[PDB]
């Protein structure tokens, strides 16, 4: 996905991709074709992708924290 | 516009306001009235302030719903 993705006018492959990027349960997906609506699909899916940056932020904090602890020990 | 499972479609403009005499028990109900109700602007200058006013309320009111389906334009 380089190339083919970058300069893409069709949403729905492209929004779907999201879907299946977002790694968590199959029932997770069900819970997504459940929604009929796009907007609130794509809206918690941001809230998906904004906790993956807290995800992100917290292992930089942990990572950070541990080593240097460790070289002041 | 008639569709054949019970469902007669209507596109209807509201011309003016006026009164109700009285109606008859149908089935179906006449109503009549005795005159046309018609208002004309007179001083313009307070009128045409709250008109602003009215402009900068709706602009400042239509970019909010996001996802409780209401539309920009």
């Amino acid at each position: 996905q380089l190339e083919a993705v970058k300069g893409t006018s069709d949403p729905a492959m492209l929004a779907d991709t999201i879907a299946y990027h977002a790694t968590w349960t199959v029932a997770e997906k069900q819970e997504i074709l459940e929604l009929t609506d796009l907007e609130a699909r794509l809206k918690k899916v941001l809230g998906l992708l904004s906790r993956d940056l807290e995800r992100f932020e917290l292992d930089k904090r942990v990572a950070q924290r541990v080593k240097e602890q460790m070289d002041t020990n | 516009m008639r569709l054949p499972d019970g469902t007669l479609q209507v596109m209807v403009e509201a011309r003016a306001r006026a009164q109700v005499t009285d109606y008859i028990p149908g089935p179906y109900l006449r109503a009549r009235g005795e005159v046309f109700s018609e208002i004309f602007p007179i001083d313009e200058a307070v009128v045409r302030v709250l008109v602003e006013e009215l402009k900068e309320a709706f602009e400042k009111y239509v970019a909010n719903h996001k996802s409780l389906r209401l539309d920009r334009y």
